[PDB]
């Protein structure tokens, strides 16, 4: 069993508040991350315990390590503490210098983690560069899965009309935007100031990331893989077994 | 002519500027929280006490993961608000960065937003909405004439009132970098956006006029008028662009008020009324002459928050 | 439980690493595959334990269990660690380690052991060979084939005697941790000249022989020497537990 | 004698065509046995056409310490005796050390004891002679010790030869093999178990305990290994029953299991003991009893 008594956990500095809850750096057999969920009054509860059974299914080096959960006083998730910064921070805040060999490696490790999740029948539903940690400045850690921001949302998720809007392919499109960040060094729609305009256009197909910013140093097979992940029709987007194999075969031919 | 102040307006503005001089530089340790006023798509607002001066302010905290230079430029572009002194614009004390949060300290409005008032009142009376329509038109005109600034976010939650009967505007695009940095947002639930902007035109005050008219309809009937029943943001964004604009019911509201919102909700921005036509419109001319005790209606009939 | 079983069609074996037998393999990336074929009635209960022990471990200082295979035989899949074992770093490659690093490896090893004991896991086989420095930074404790739920160089005396009530305990793990401390602070293995194996068994078991703390390096702090000797105490009742070991290490770390 | 001189010259003739041993030159025939630190396999060396016993010992040691052990065993090239197993070569490769020696088709007496149940006294007399002669060869011609006398290290073959193996020729290999797991049986003299001071007299203790074990077919001390070690140090030694075995053989094991190494017999005294001179006169078909 993975429930942890709240007496065993000491909460330290607040780190930030996301869409799901607030993250604290904590102490429970070493440094840990504790995400305290939004609401305090537990309605129904079992959904939390059901979500925890999804996190219990993950044992992969590219997946953020789930360590335990707390049901009192509120619902909280305990994960490993990542020392370092997110991929969003490295790309858009600190302007860290990465070679193309490193960008494809991050793209490979991210595909390695997503391929594991989908092989375990797990749709991430909220993949983005903020939820990708470069642990030790070396290993990709994907977090906040099976528990978003419009820049990584597919058109069918924006519309919320089609049957099953969240799928493997919606995760693939989110991965495609992460590829866009790695290859261009910037966020999609870099100077479209209206939030609602960005939404309505993408959902209808009128707008899409600008592949002209893709660095010249990016291999042509990566640009094609990127555009395939960004396709408007979800049925035409490749699954991660193909994405991962495409990158792994491309890397062997440096 | 309509950017002019009456004696009470000019006394209150100089009174605010007198209180403002004794403030100075703002720091996080000088603030103590009184209560949380609300939250939005990216920001949370607190009622705070500034210990050195004893002033109560509204402190909006915006979390942004941006480069330090962009952070400094946002703080540097918000200094324009020191020059935005108008009876129809919320005051500004300062802006600073701390703990990954850009903090914007502004004038506290003890009446809150009209989105909060509407939930209490159910419906806001037409005479009250006439004084609201005047303050928005004069507020937008001041931004366009005195600073050539567009609002880009007119809606009931950004129309603030206070116990002295003042109606002021807040949360307008003074910093272009803050507009860009807040575009990386989460999906909303509503939109007061003009169809021309939802499609891609260069920004113009006609969009704000549409947002005002859509707000007037909501506050007049007590229901978000775009959509059906519920709907999601995209489907609502579809209506605005394709479906015809909403309108007030015919029976209760005056023909002057009905024609006022229709000229604001014309979907083509060239045929839509500008800020000069609406200023000399029947509803505005009638409302400006009417003697409405707005401070009494807010304090006695609705309450304060 | 069964959701961790992996079909052999999904797993690829590459280079043999050594001897069961460990292979570098491929299953959703680089992995390690330990092939432990028709199991005897007890070894099935044994594999049921190392897997059940590993299924209860979710900690950065414990080797990441990933799955198991039942065909052609029993096999365990774990993460692939890049680097070498602590035994290799200390007794083979002569790796240059700062004192702050040696204390950090001692801290991380105590961090993983404290997690195991909080889960009522007695590793029963902690040694420098079973401690891996992944990417030269993170301690990863492995080899849970003898672990349980509730060589002789790392063996406590009460375990070597097999007479006292419940020989294997938290304290027997602490002594094994103490010998690992001896390796970190002295750079050598205990009893590194006594040739007779049974002598070591009888002498250590009776108390006539102990690790020679005169080989401790000069740059080793005094608080680390006392923690070392306290973990090596003959009477298991006086050896400290890992919560107290962590508080001692965190104390000496706080001021150089 | 004449037969032993011809067999040693024949072995030296076959040894000249060996040379260097490498991993790729072998094909395994069968697995002979494994122990606390090594496993032995019957192998075929294609370059010379000889069958050998290949002992594999796993050791993760520094490169200098690994090079020392390999040439520390080259002394075995000088250990040519009818009571000592021959030596072909030894080499290291990727963490394990291989030792190639002469194959003994009869195995160890530990394996022969399990098949016979008990070894007759007349056979043990021929065994006692070869162990005393083998130890005397190592002490006078090579001035070392055996350190590990037990039935597992007494090998026999179809031709009736009795030889010894697994003695201390490489001193650091001794210290390296100390890093081993808890053994299963004990054959150490109490003074060896106790402390540092010891001598070749402990080899006489270990064969005395070996003789009693092979005579009654049962490990005579008696439990976990530590309890056995405490028994050797404390309790008096075991002895053969009175009615079955001869008083000469009874007196032989008692003087070989005397706990004090100074009162215990030396290789010079046992050579001229009543039990040794008696069995040397006996004509026993050792090759037939083994085959
Ligand atoms: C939905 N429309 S949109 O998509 O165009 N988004 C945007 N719309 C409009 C503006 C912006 C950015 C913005 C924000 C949000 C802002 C908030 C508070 C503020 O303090 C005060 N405000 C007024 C008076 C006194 C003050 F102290 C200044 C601000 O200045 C700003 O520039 C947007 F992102
Ligand atoms: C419980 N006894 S103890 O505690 O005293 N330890 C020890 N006892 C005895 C020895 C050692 C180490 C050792 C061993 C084991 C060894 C084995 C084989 C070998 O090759 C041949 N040998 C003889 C004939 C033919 C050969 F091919 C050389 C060896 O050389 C060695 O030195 C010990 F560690
Ligand atoms: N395991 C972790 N280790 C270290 N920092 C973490 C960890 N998980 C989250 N954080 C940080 O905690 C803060 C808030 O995270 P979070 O609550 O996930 O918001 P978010 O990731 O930005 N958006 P979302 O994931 O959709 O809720 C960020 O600064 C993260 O970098
Ligand atoms: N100066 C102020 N004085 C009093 N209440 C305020 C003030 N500013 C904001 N509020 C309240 O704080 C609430 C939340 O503010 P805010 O974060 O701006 O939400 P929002 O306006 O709906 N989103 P946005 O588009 O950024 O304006 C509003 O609904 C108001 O009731
Ligand atoms: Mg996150
Ligand atoms: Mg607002």
């Amino acid at each position: 069993d993975w429930e942890v008594p709240p007496s065993e956990v000491q909460l330290l500095k607040r780190i930030g508040t996301g869409s799901f809850g607030t993250v604290f750096r904590g102490r429970w057999h070493g440094d840990v991350a504790v995400k305290v969920l939004k609401v305090s009054q537990p309605t129904a509860a079992q959904a939390f315990k059901n979500e925890m059974q999804v996190l219990r299914k993950t044992r992969h080096v590219n997946i953020l390590l789930f360590m335990g959960f707390m049901t009192r006083p509120g619902f909280a998730i305990i994960t490993q503490w990542c020392e370092g910064s997110s991929l969003y921070h490295h790309l858009h805040v600190a302007d860290t210098r990465f070679d193309m060999v490193q960008l494809i490696d991050v793209a490979r490790q991210t595909a390695q983690g997503m391929d594991y999740l989908h092989a375990k029948n797990i749709i991430h539903r909220d993949l983005k560069s903020n939820n990708i940690f470069l642990h030790e400045g070396l290993t990709v850690k994907i977090g906040d899965f099976g528990l978003g921001s419009v820049l990584w949302m597919a058109a069918e998720v924006i519309r919320m009309q089609d049957p099953n809007p969240y799928s493997f392919q919606s995760d693939v499109y989110a991965y495609g935007v992460v590829l866009y960040e790695l290859m261009t060094g910037s966020l999609p729609y870099s100077h479209i100031g209206c939030r609602d305009q960005i939404i309505f256009m993408v959902g209808r197909g009128y707008l899409s990331p600008d592949l002209s910013k893709i660095s010249s140093n990016c291999p042509k097979a990566m640009r094609r893989l990127l555009s395939d992940c960004l396709k408007f029709q979800r049925e035409e987007r490749p699954l991660f077994p193909q994405i991962l194999a495409t990158i792994e075969l491309l890397q062997r031919s440096l | 002519e309509e950017l002019e102040l009456d004696e009470q307006q000019r006394k209150r503005l100089e009174a605010f500027l007198t209180q403002k001089q004794k403030v100075g530089e703002l720091k996080d340790d000088d603030f103590e929280k009184i209560s949380e006023l609300g939250a939005g798509n990216g920001g949370v607002v607190f009622k705070v006490s500034h210990k050195p001066s004893g002033l109560v302010m509204a402190r909006k905290l915006i979390h942004l993961e941006i480069k330090p230079a962009i952070r400094n430029q946002i703080i540097r572009e918000l200094q324009v608000l020191h020059e935005c002194n108008s009876p129809y614009i919320v005051g500004f004390y300062g802006a600073f960065y701390s703990d990954g949060e850009i903090s914007i300290c502004m004038e506290h409005m003890d009446g809150g937003s009209l989105d909060q008032v509407l939930k209490k009142a159910g419906r806001i009376p037409e005479q009250i909405l006439g004084k609201v329509s005047i303050a928005v038109i004069k507020g937008l005109t001041y931004l366009r004439e005195k600073h050539k600034i567009m609002h880009r976010d007119v809606k009931p939650s950004n129309i603030l009132v206070n116990s002295r009967g003042e109606i002021k505007l807040c949360d307008f695009g003074v910093s272009g970098q803050l507009i860009d940095a807040m575009a990386n947002a989460f999906v909303g639930t509503r939109s007061y956006m003009s169809p021309e902007r939802l499609q891609g035109t260069h920004y113009s005050v006609q969009s704000d006029i549409w947002s005002m008219g859509l707000s007037l309809v909501e506050m007049a009937v007590g229901r978000y008028p775009i959509g059906s029943g519920s709907m999601a943001i995209f489907e609502l964004l579809d209506y605005i662009v394709n479906e015809p604009p909403p309108k007030l019911p015919s029976g209760v509201f005056s023909l002057e008020f009905q024609d006022f919102v229709n000229k604001c909700l014309i979907k083509n921005p060239a045929e839509r009324a500008d800020l000069k036509q609406l200023m000399v419109h029947a509803f505005i001319k009638r409302s400006d002459a009417e003697e409405v005790d707005f401070a009494g209606w807010l304090c006695s009939t609705i309450g304060l928050n």
